[PDB]
């Protein structure tokens, strides 16, 4: 998702600010804290055990066993027009 | 009127006034009765107290030596200041 | 000269005098925790970062 | 032309000011910095209740401040040798700049005395001096140690007072070569018998005082009444320095 | 059953405690540590066993924990007093070894942190020689233990090796010619430092001497060299820090005297007043009392340094070492050249103290004055008081 | 404090640098005083806080 999280900023001034400053919660863009034992679960599922690297993983691996568009150049050729 | 912070809500001011009652501009005494009785203190002693009777339709009069003048005004409602005129706060 | 510097005088003391007891109180608080500030090895500078003028964290170092 | 307010103070600038003509008491202090420029004053100082003192001003030793007196260093530093006798309603100034071309501080060295209404201006003292009453030396005059100035005496700027001499006058000349023994111990005499004086009155001094209780009081029938205010002080501060500084920033472009 | 250790688990559940306690303190803004400084000597006074010696060593810390204002100099100094302390009940080598380089490491770190100013940069080329020098006397001392060890097969402290023990002792101490490192300490770091170092590894390393020490050889020379060179050097330098430094060359090899004579009562007498002197020393605010420390370290009659020079030299006549006692009392004549000239320089002088600014008016005016109280002391004194 | 401090409105002394001002309601019951002549100062004006400034005075701008 397009979310974000406090400590996942990349820099210093905006970590420094979000760390000390609650400015994040006032952006709805920041996604929303936890409030019960399910969603708390929820957050530690997202931030551990990856589960954000597995979906492009699987995506690639599904690729892996999928067609590919690779020709045998010079026994083949590509596709031109009479007004090359 | 003198700051009504920790003044009793139905103190009824008058008593809490700002002025020195002289003889040429006494403090007006509301009363619901003709006759009245007050307490004034002495100016030079907190500890004193003289107490006398106010009449309706008299001369201003003083109680203690260098004090106040008072006179008294017959009237059907005395304003219970605390909740009368700080609400208005005018 | 005179005219110009002393007006610049009389100005500089009406500001010295005119403050307020509370706010000399506060002064010489402020100048008590500044020199506490001004030794290098306080534990403090290697988290909060002070202001010169009130000697108040404006914000962290690291 | 210039605004009684500084936002660029040592401490900040004030939040509310107060009219003098809306002083009640009088809060007169006897001592008090001067933005940057702070006072220094030994630990046994005797400074009088109704004395001035301001700023950069240096004091050493047993010396003393006596009552109405004023240290006004405001343009300049000033020193204070070791116990120097002040009395009553002096004046110990100084300007920016001298004709001399040296500094314009107003120096005094130790063991020289002040008879009361004497103005010292950017002139140097050396140690051992008598100031007479009623006396004054200008700018960027020198008088040299083992000295007495008669009282009613003026001294020019720029000027030079020889040691070992009495001289008066207005303006000042010679009168009289000071005897051996008068160098030996009578300036000594006069600073030890001021000092006496000094620690005598420092002696009984019951400081801070119970004044301050009425003060409280009164302060405390505010608080009764809850008319009493509260403000911080350090953050209102800070709002006033932040707005000085989005002020000031937007009106360069 | 462990029950007989407690004490030691609560000096540990303190220490985490007080990591964390200080943690905390620290995110609220504060800006001064005085309940840290009190929490701290509660600390040492619930870990100090019941001795004698050991109580000394804590309230002479304790007092000394009102010269710093930051806590990791307050967790270095807590360490190096538990190294102290618990060389005082070192009965091996492994463990005195241990206790030695955790009190050096903590000395070179305190050492490193409190400087300011411009004389930061002489501080840390001090800490760092000082740094060396202890390194190089630290592995000495591991060979020649290691070379005991496989000697005895024991943990024994006896037979030829146990003369560079010594050594290592002496080096501990400033024992010229191992002297010169104390030289460059008063050179350049601060003094509390210099105040804490004068006192509490010496009066360790004494009563683990006295306690777990026997040699069979002699220290003399040694002696002699500290106390010609310290009264020398302390008459010859015009700095007062290396004035006070040879000083302290002299004293130390006063106390090795009074040493190699066994008799250890005049030691610790002489080593108390003189740890009292250096209290006093390194907080004065006025200069009046300057001289005092110089007629208390001079050995003028009628205060306690007399005295404590006094009983040294009758113990060091109760043996009848003639030479040695006849170099002391050579020395500490030239030991008055300069305690006079120390009077002169601040006895004969016009009377002037800064005020303070910040507060904090005067604020050793209490433990001053205290220690001024030493001329009473010799009333006690002069009976049977510390055998 | 003194350095704002009244005189007495007199007949045949012509009020023409201070002000005259109603006194204080108290002063007036007691010892019979209704006028009195307070300086007219310029607010930019500074005075010390320990000078003696009293009655008809008039002090300029700055």
């Amino acid at each position: 998702g397009t979310e974000r999280r406090p400590g996942e900023s990349g820099a210093w001034k905006q970590i420094e600010r979000q760390r000390y400053a609650s400015d994040w919660e006032n952006d709805p863009t920041f996604k929303r804290t936890p409030k019960n034992l399910a969603e708390v679960l929820d957050d530690s599922a997202s931030m551990l055990l990856l589960t954000d690297v597995w979906r492009g993983m699987a995506y690639t691996l599904g690729a892996f066993f999928d067609k590919k568009v690779t020709i045998m150049y010079p026994f083949e050729k590509g596709q031109l027009s009479p007004r090359f | 009127y003198r700051p009504l912070g920790d003044k009793e809500l139905w103190h009824e001011a008058w008593m809490y006034e700002d002025k020195f009652g002289t003889e040429e501009d006494p403090i007006i005494v509301p009363s619901l009765e003709a006759e009245r009785i007050i307490g004034v203190t002495d100016p030079e002693d907190e500890t004193l107290v003289v107490w006398g009777i106010l009449k309706d339709g008299e001369p201003p009069r003083q109680f203690v030596e260098n004090g106040e003048f008072y006179v008294l005004k017959h009237v059907e409602y005395i304003k219970k200041v605390g909740d009368v005129l700080e609400a208005i706060e005018g | 000269k005179s005219a110009s510097c002393y007006a610049e005088l009389s100005a500089i003391h009406k500001f010295e005098q005119s403050k307020t007891f509370e706010e000399q109180y506060t002064e010489s608080c402020i100048i008590k925790d500044r020199a506490a500030l001004a030794d290098p090895s306080n534990s403090v500078h290697q988290m909060w970062e002070y202001d010169s003028q009130t000697a108040l964290v404006a914000r962290a170092k690291r | 032309g210039v605004s009684s307010q500084f936002f660029d103070a040592p401490n900040g600038p004030s939040v509310k000011q107060v009219l003098i003509e809306d002083e009640w008491y009088n809060r007169q202090r006897s001592i008090f910095p001067l933005l940057d420029k702070e006072p220094y004053y030994p630990v046994d100082v005797f400074v009088a209740p109704n004395a001035v003192v301001c700023g950069d001003v240096d004091i050493y030793g047993g010396a003393s401040v006596f009552f109405g007196a004023v240290l006004r260093g405001d343009l300049n530093k000033i020193r204070l040798g070791n116990r120097s006798a002040i009395l009553d309603r002096a004046v110990v100034h100084a300007a920016r700049a001298v004709p001399t071309g040296l500094n314009a501080a107003t120096l005094i060295g130790e063991k020289v005395t002040v008879e009361p209404y004497a103005v010292l201006r950017s002139c140097r003292v050396e140690p051992k001096v008598i100031i007479g009453a009623r006396s004054v030396v200008c700018e960027g005059a020198v008088v040299e140690s083992e000295s007495i100035l008669a009282p009613n005496s003026v001294v020019p700027p720029a000027r030079r007072i020889p040691s070992g001499e009495l001289w008066g006058g207005s303006p000042a000349k010679f009168i009289r070569k000071l005897t051996d023994h008068e160098r030996d111990r009578v300036l000594d005499d006069v600073s030890t018998h001021y000092h006496n004086l000094a620690t005598m009155f420092r002696r009984e001094a019951l400081e801070p005082g119970t004044a301050w209780r009425d003060v409280e009081a009164w302060r405390q029938k505010l608080v009764d009444q809850g008319e009493y205010e509260w403000i911080n002080f350090r953050e209102q501060k800070y709002l006033m320095r932040l707005q000085h500084e989005a002020e000031a920033l937007e009106k360069l472009t | 059953x462990x029950x007989x250790x407690m004490i030691e688990l609560d000096l540990c559940f303190g220490l985490l405690l007080l990591i964390l306690f200080g943690l905390l303190s620290l995110r609220n803004g504060h800006v001064s540590l005085a309940h840290i400084r009190f929490i701290c000597q509660c600390w040492l006074v619930m870990i100090t066993p019941l001795e004698v010696q050991d109580f000394a060593l804590c309230i002479l810390t304790v007092v000394l924990l009102q010269s710093f204002h930051s806590f990791e100099a307050l967790l270095f100094l807590l360490l190096a007093y538990i190294g102290q302390l618990y060389m005082m009940h070192s009965c091996n080598l492994v463990s005195f070894y241990v206790c030695l380089e955790a009190q050096t490491l903590c000395v070179v770190v305190l050492c490193g942190l409190l400087a300011r100013g411009a004389s930061t940069s002489f501080s840390v080329e001090a800490a760092l020689k000082f740094l060396l020098l202890s390194a190089m006397v630290s592995g000495m001392a591991l060979f020649w233990f290691s070379a005991m060890y496989q000697r005895t097969g024991s943990l024994d402290m006896v037979g030829q090796e146990t003369f560079w023990i010594l050594l290592v002792m002496l080096f501990k101490l400033g024992v010229a010619p191992m002297h010169m490192w104390s030289v460059d300490l008063y050179g350049s770091i601060p003094k509390s430092l210099l105040l804490y170092l004068s006192t509490a590894p010496k009066l360790s390393l004494f009563t683990f001497w006295a306690s777990s020490w026997h040699h069979d050889f002699s220290v003399g020379v040694f002696i002699l060299f500290s106390m010609f060179i310290g009264s020398i050097g302390a008459y010859g330098q015009p700095a007062l820090r290396s004035l006070f430094a040879y000083s302290t060359i002299n004293e130390i090899g006063l106390l090795l005297l009074a040493v190699e004579t066994a008799g250890f009562h005049t030691l610790y007498q002489h080593l108390g007043i003189y740890i009292i002197t250096q209290l006093l020393l390194w907080n004065l605010t006025d200069k009046r009392l300057f001289a005092l420390c110089a007629v208390s370290l001079a050995g003028l009659p009628p205060f306690a340094g007399f005295f404590g020079k006094a009983w040294i030299f009758w113990h060091a006549m109760s043996v009848q070492a003639f030479s040695l006692l006849a170099a002391a009392l050579f020395c500490t004549l030239l030991s008055l050249v300069y305690y006079l000239r120390v009077i002169r320089l601040f006895w004969t002088a016009p009377v002037h103290t800064a005020a303070s600014f910040t507060g904090a008016p005067n604020q050793t005016t209490l433990t001053s004055a205290c220690a001024v109280a030493l001329a009473f002391a010799p009333v006690m004194l002069v009976k049977p008081f510390v055998i | 404090n003194l350095a704002f401090a009244p005189v007495h409105r007199k007949p045949d002394v012509p009020v023409n640098a201070g002000q005259v001002v109603p006194a204080p309601p108290a002063a007036a019951r007691t010892l019979k005083i209704k006028e009195v002549v307070v300086p007219n100062k310029h607010s930019t004006a500074f005075v010390a806080a320990n000078a003696n400034v009293l009655g008809n005075v008039k002090l300029g701008a700055g």
